[PDB]
RNA sequence: UGACCUCAAAUCAGGUAGGACUACCCGCUGAACUUAAGCAUAUCAAUAAGCGGAGGAAAAGAAACCAACAGGGAUUGCCUCA
RNA sequence: CCAUCGACCGAUCCUGAUGUGUUCGGAUGGAUUUGAGUAAGAGCAUAGCUGUUGGGACCCGAAAGAUGGUGAACUAUGCCUG
RNA sequence: UGAUGGUCAGAAAGUGAUGUUGACACAAUGUGAUUUCUGCCCAGUGCUCUGAAUGUCAAAGUGAAGAAAUUCAACCAAGCGC
RNA sequence: AAGACCCUGUUGAGCUUGACUCUAGUUUGACAUUGUGAAAAGACAUGGAGGGUGUAGAAUAAGUGGGAGCUUCGGCGCCGGUGAAAUACCACUACCUCUAUAGUUUUUUUACUUAUUCAAUGAAGCGGAGCUGGAGGUCAAACUCCACGUUCUAGCAUUAAGCCCUCUGGGCGAUCCGGGUUGAAGACAUUGUCAGGUGGGGAGUUUGGCUGGGGCGGCACAUCUGUUAAACGAUAACGCAGGUGU
RNA sequence: UACAAACCAUGAAAGUGUGGCCUAUCGAUCCUUUAGUCCCUCGGAAUUUGAGGCUAGAGGUGCCAGAAAAGUUACCACAGGG
């Protein structure tokens, strides 16, 4: 009836500097409006990435962090 | 209430004969132009309104004119009387665009005698006439040099499709009074033409070809 | 160190109010019996009872009146309107 | 004075002249209609008996309703002190 | 019923009872020591609970027409309905 | 002892209840009490300035009433040709827009405190800032945070000691400033007036007749046919057999 | 029920037809509504709305000459009645 996937914004995940590759991904949330914000909203946000991810190596394939 | 205000006026005119006698002008007289502001009404949704009384003094000082024809007319029209005219292209043209929209262009007014009822809706019609001509009632036995000097006094006041028609006539030989309530002798057919009739005013200036606008209604 | 404004105190100086009467008078408040052959609006009644306040009278009173006439001319009362 | 048939006035209905602010006017002639009327006034006033209505209403009589006041020396219950 | 409270009082109040009180309390009911138990029914009447969408829906307010009085329409709280 | 049972009365009262009609209270809405900001979606109004066609005029009209270099100049020039409407125009009006001034304006949110509301105290220490330490690790330079005299004991603590200046007195001791006593709450409650709901807690009243007592039944209560009805007509019973509100 | 004055239907006509072959099959005041006359009034004078009048229907009273109306008293009262 309204396809509510257009009217949202796509955001990218930085990781610190720790691990090695630092692009984790990207998220999305309700676009940013006058009423709610979309940055407070977002933070507060847990994202679940394995450690051999963010590392390159599959040593860490059965290590996975919460971001 | 009736936004009639004739010593307002009377000090207006006179502001009127400041920038026409007094302040600063080319020497002299000239096109009298007060405006109005019109709201309350709508161009479309409703109807038309026209009126035409002959006004009490002159307006148009330099009336131009363009007399139609030769059978009855002219004949009438000589000597003492200038214009007139020499048919000529009324059996030519009736195929130029111009002549006939040169005829209109140049003249302000043209007669009707008793022979142009065929020519206004026939030699012309949707080539001119309808474009906004009004033809003048004039005929033998008639008023003659009384009723066509009435006629640089016979003003109109038709709706078109714009709220504006602030129109005025007039010159600024007249009296200190002659105007004033003159032009008010002219706001009666503004006043019974609108649907509100004195209602539907926005706004009144008085002003000419040399003035603004003297805090008016 | 003195004005002003507002607010206080005194057994300050001098005054004033209260309470009473009931027949009449100026207000507030306010029933029901009764009548309607019942009864609720109505009626009794803008009365009884209750409260406040005066006087020889009180109140009202010199038009933000009546009129619709050929016009009257503060208030009050009687006769009439009815 | 009685019975009956008529006439006049008002209301109702019908007709609708000269005329005219062309919508007013309403002459004239009618109608099993209608009025507490006219048709040579009869009333006003005082008094009396009788009858009527409102009033306490021929006299005496409720069970009820309302308003304003007086009682916990009996007694019910709490408290205080014995 | 956790005090911006429950139950109750007063015509009102800058007014009161519980209250020198606070859920082992106050207030409101039913049954009626102990023993052993208190089964099925929430359709009815009550009581109670939510209201994201929602039929009904007052005054005020809104919109339109009208010269106005006014009329019509939409919206519409609680409640009812669900 | 003017039956207390029974009936009648257009006589009551006590009590009950979705009988009729109301009502205290309460609840819900609106208006007033009622003020100050910010933001959102937006609408307006006012000040600006700026903006535009499909052809044709190469030339971007969107409007309708008119002459003449005005502004040194003369860039472009002022009705005559190209358009339905004319190339500096002007004198101003009228529209409309899409930019800006920080103007009033509805619905939703959250900020303020002075109205209002609650409470306490013999209105005692409030708000802010500053001295001192304890820390952060200082990476300029002292920014941030914390504390700033009392804890084995059923004792005691009251009307300043001490120091500085000399001024039988002033300051420190006892840091400065603001005189908002201190909290809560807040333009919502509360309160006033109407409006809707609820309201046997309470108020007022009513709750036919006939009738072989009354009640229940029935309707003989408005009525029609035949008979009772006794040969005009009339004639009763909760008499007989039946009917009507279509 | 029989006519009077209209306007009609039917029938060749005379005639008949003013609901149902006859004897039952129904409803005041106040209020409202509709129709009619387009007539009178709104009282300082007018216009248009609105309102009020006059005449005829309808909305209904079945307790049918026409109140708006639930119970209980073994706690009971009064006026009476053989
Ligand atoms: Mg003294
Ligand atoms: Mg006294
Ligand atoms: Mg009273
Ligand atoms: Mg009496
Ligand atoms: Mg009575
Ligand atoms: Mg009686
Ligand atoms: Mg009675
Ligand atoms: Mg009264
Ligand atoms: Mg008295
Ligand atoms: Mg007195
Ligand atoms: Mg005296
Ligand atoms: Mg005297
Ligand atoms: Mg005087
Ligand atoms: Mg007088
Ligand atoms: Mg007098
Ligand atoms: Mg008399
Ligand atoms: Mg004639
Ligand atoms: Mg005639
Ligand atoms: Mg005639
Ligand atoms: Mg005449
Ligand atoms: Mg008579
Ligand atoms: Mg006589
Ligand atoms: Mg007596
Ligand atoms: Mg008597
Ligand atoms: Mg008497
Ligand atoms: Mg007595
Ligand atoms: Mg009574
Ligand atoms: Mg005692
Ligand atoms: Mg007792
Ligand atoms: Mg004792
Ligand atoms: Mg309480
Ligand atoms: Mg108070
Ligand atoms: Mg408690
Ligand atoms: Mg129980
Ligand atoms: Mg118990
Ligand atoms: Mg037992
Ligand atoms: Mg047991
Ligand atoms: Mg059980
Ligand atoms: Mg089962
Ligand atoms: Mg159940
Ligand atoms: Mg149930
Ligand atoms: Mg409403
Ligand atoms: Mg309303
Ligand atoms: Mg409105
Ligand atoms: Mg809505
Ligand atoms: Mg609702
Ligand atoms: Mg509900
Ligand atoms: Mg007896
Ligand atoms: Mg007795
Ligand atoms: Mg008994
Ligand atoms: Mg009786
Ligand atoms: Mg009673
Ligand atoms: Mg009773
Ligand atoms: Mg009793
Ligand atoms: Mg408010
Ligand atoms: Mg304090
Ligand atoms: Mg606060
Ligand atoms: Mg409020
Ligand atoms: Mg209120
Ligand atoms: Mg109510
Ligand atoms: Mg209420
Ligand atoms: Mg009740
Ligand atoms: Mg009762
Ligand atoms: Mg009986
Ligand atoms: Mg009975
Ligand atoms: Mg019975
Ligand atoms: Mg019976
Ligand atoms: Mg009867
Ligand atoms: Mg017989
Ligand atoms: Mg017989
Ligand atoms: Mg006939
Ligand atoms: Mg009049
Ligand atoms: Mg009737
Ligand atoms: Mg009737
Ligand atoms: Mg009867
Ligand atoms: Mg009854
Ligand atoms: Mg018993
Ligand atoms: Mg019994
Ligand atoms: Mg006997």
């Amino acid at each position: 009836v309204v396809d509510p996937f257009t009217r949202k914004d796509w955001f990218d995940i930085k990781a610190p500097t720790t691990f090695e590759n630092r692009n984790v991904g990207k998220t999305l949330i309700n676009r940013s409006t006058g009423l709610k914000n979309a940055a407070d909203g977002l933070k507060g946000r847990v994202f679940e990435v394995c450690l051999a991810d963010l590392q390159g190596s599959e040593d860490h394939s059965y290590r996975k962090i919460k971001l | 209430m009736s936004k009639i205000t004739s010593s307002g006026v009377r000090e207006n005119v006179h502001k009127l004969l400041e920038y026409s006698t007094e302040t600063k002008k080319r020497n002299f007289l000239e096109t009298v132009e007060l405006q109005v502001g019109l709201k309350n009404y709508d161009p479309q949704r409703d109807k038309r309104f026209s009126g035409t009384l002959k006004l009490p003094q002159v307006p148009r000082p330099n009336m131009t004119i363009c007399i139609f024809g030769d059978a009855f007319d002219v004949d009438r029209a000589k000597s003492l009387g200038v214009d007139a005219m020499s048919v000529d292209d009324l059996k030519k043209l009736n195929k130029n665009k111009k002549l006939i929209k040169k005829l209109a262009k140049k003249y302000n007014a043209f007669i009707a005698s008793e022979v142009l009822i065929k020519q206004i809706p026939r030699l012309l019609g949707p080539t001119l006439s309808k474009a906004g001509k009004f033809p003048t009632p004039v005929s033998h036995n008639d008023d003659l040099y009384s009723k066509v000097t009435d006629v640089k006094s016979t003003i109109k006041f038709q709706l078109k499709k714009v709220l504006c028609l602030a129109v005025a006539v007039g010159n600024v030989d007249m009296e200190e009074d002659v105007l004033v309530n003159q032009i008010m002798m002219a706001a009666n057919f503004l006043v019974s033409l609108l649907k509100k009739n004195w209602q539907n005013v926005g706004s009144l200036v008085i002003k000419s070809t040399m003035g603004p606008s003297f805090r008016i209604y």
